């Protein structure tokens, strides 16, 4: 049919809008645990540095 | 250059219709035989894949007259959009036909007001580049470390119709070659009925960074029989020997380690491609 | 034109349903990443606190 | 009368819808390719935090032995 | 009918118009992604010198009870 073309692909293109729209929101949380995660990495960094340098204290005292 | 013709051109308002007039040709190349040329005219409207028109063959002459008319059934609203295509030939009998030149015309420039009439000096035409193929998108990702190598077969378009009455059943097939010898032989899924179809299937390779340089990785996309060996439909390759838009794919995830880098690729004949393959 | 018309509508409802495809392969994806992201920042949460600990240890042990 | 002007509103709307489908082409091609590169980045950022989560675990495992190191000191 | 025409055109609107938003829906996703990236692109940074660290402390404590 005609119109039924018409009905059809705006079927689809309402299913993909929806799907997309739940994905975006998936990425939105991902982006929350992205931002988390990074300054968790950056405080992991920082507190490695400073274990480094107490390692490299006791290391230089003690051996 | 090298040829001149006369032609008319009005619009019938009344019947809706368009009036080419096809005068006199002058100043011909000397094809075929020595002396003068044997000339006929085809014209036709673009991109109308209508029934081409075609003059009276004259004997001999390099200043042919013909003093014919055409008519075109065309809307003028549609007109446009259109442009009309005359194209002078050289008449041979036991060879093809080579094309004398052509040129076009674009109708939404003419005044079919005024009844039009003018010398127009005919053009080289072009030549259409082979046929369309198709153009295929993916990318690539390559890690020297592990000499893991990531080749995410993404999408095509534009595939070539196989199928007799349908469009086509694409599939793709890697091929890892080395040295003309076919090492590794992956395939995606096959997607039913398409001419755009989707994969985004990621596949991997042992690559080791010392043999980076001596390897080819031949991509071919192919259409599905149901019965009997699948027809090809085209295929490109990237590595050794890689030309264009292949070497430069390549070059880039060599640039670019650790790092996936899509592209498209325009799919080239199978003949030439395995011919390409040293 | 109508033919023009209709063909573009099959051809937009083609790309439509590619896009689909497209839309569900990417939520999987975003939904594993996702998960992933979960079980990296839980690591670097027990990394942190053995960092922590064995930093506050390195340091009390100096002398 | 106005049935010049309703032909011509005919026409006009058909070749409105035309140039309507036109833009949906164009547009559904423009987010075709916006997907095929968000797809790429997602293979990208994957394969990095694949290797993130393999260099926490080294890290873990690193520590663990500076632990069992600070224990023997200890 | 004028009609016909015009509420066919107007569900040909309508679907263009949903197909903007599914349009500015994926154009923001690839933003999204890549912004993402980038910043797991830090993240990787933080790790790398994390791993450097964290190595380099644990190099030195295997070594002084030695
Ligand atoms: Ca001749
Ligand atoms: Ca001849
Ligand atoms: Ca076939
Ligand atoms: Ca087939
Ligand atoms: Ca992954
Ligand atoms: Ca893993």
């Amino acid at each position: 049919g005609s119109n039924r073309r018409l009905q059809q692909t705006q079927a689809q293109v309402d299913e993909v809008v929806d799907i997309m729209r739940v994905n975006v929101d998936k990425v939105l949380e991902r982006d929350q645990k992205l931002s988390e995660l990074d300054d968790r990495a950056d405080a992991l960094q920082a507190g490695a540095s400073q274990f480094e340098t107490s390692a490299a204290k006791l290391k230089r005292k003690y051996w | 250059k090298l040829g001149k013709l006369q032609y008319s051109l009005d619009y019938d308002f009344q019947n809706n219709q368009l009036l080419v007039g096809i005068i006199q040709a002058a100043e011909l190349p000397a094809l075929d035989m020595g002396g003068t040329s044997d000339p006929y005219v085809k014209v036709f409207l673009l991109p109308d894949k209508k029934k081409k028109f075609e003059t009276k063959v004259h004997r001999k002459t390099l200043n042919p007259v013909f003093n014919e008319q055409f008519t075109f059934k065309v809307p003028y609203s549609e007109l446009g959009g259109k442009t009309l295509v005359m194209a002078v030939y050289d008449f041979d009998r036991f060879s093809k036909h080579d094309i004398i030149g052509e040129f076009k015309v674009p109708m939404n420039t003419v005044d079919f007001g005024h009844v039009t009439e003018e010398w127009r000096d005919l053009q080289s035409a072009e030549k259409e580049e082979q046929e369309k193929l198709g153009d295929i998108c993916f990318s690539l990702r390559y890690v020297p470390t592990a000499g893991k190598l990531t080749v995410v077969i993404l999408e095509a378009k534009n595939l070539k119709k196989m199928d007799v009455g349908g469009l086509s059943d694409p599939y793709v097939k890697i091929h890892l070659m080395q040295n003309g010898k076919r090492l590794k032989k992956k395939k995606t899924t096959i997607k039913k009925n398409t001419l755009n179809p989707y994969y985004n299937e990621s596949f991997s390779f042992e690559v080791p960074f010392e043999q980076i340089q001596k390897v080819q990785v031949v991509v071919t996309v192919l259409d599905y029989d149901k019965i009997g060996k699948n027809d090809a439909i085209g295929k490109v390759f990237v590595g050794y020997n890689s030309t264009g838009a292949e070497l430069r794919h390549w070059s880039d995830m060599l640039a670019n380690p650790r790092r996936p880098i899509a592209q498209w690729h325009t799919l080239q004949v199978e003949e030439e491609v395995d011919a390409m393959l040293a | 034109r109508e033919n023009e018309m209709d063909e573009n509508l099959e051809q937009v409802s083609g790309i439509i349903g590619n896009l689909r495809h497209m839309a569900l392969d990417m939520g999987n994806e975003i939904d594993t990443q996702n998960r992933q992201i979960d079980r990296i920042m839980e690591k670097a949460d027990s990394n942190k606190t053995r960092i922590d600990e064995a930093n506050q240890r390195a340091t009390k042990m100096l002398g | 009368n106005e049935l010049e002007e309703m032909q011509r509103r005919a026409d006009q709307l058909a070749d409105e819808s035309l140039e309507s489908t036109r833009r949906m082409l164009q547009l559904v091609e423009e987010s075709k390719d916006a997907g095929i590169r968000t797809l790429v980045m997602l293979d990208e950022q994957g394969e990095q935090l694949d290797r993130v989560e393999e260099g926490m675990n080294h890290i873990n495992q690193d520590m663990k032995e500076a632990e069992k190191n600070l224990k023997d000191l200890g | 009918a004028l009609s016909e025409i015009e509420t066919r055109h107007s569900e040909i609107i309508k679907l263009e118009n949903s197909i903007r938003e599914l349009h500015d829906m994926f154009m923001d996703m690839a933003m999204l992604v890549e912004s993402q990236g980038e910043m797991i692109d830090r993240i990787e940074y933080n790790v790398e010198h994390a791993v450097d660290y964290v190595e380099r402390a644990v190099s030195d404590t295997k070594k002084a009870v030695k």
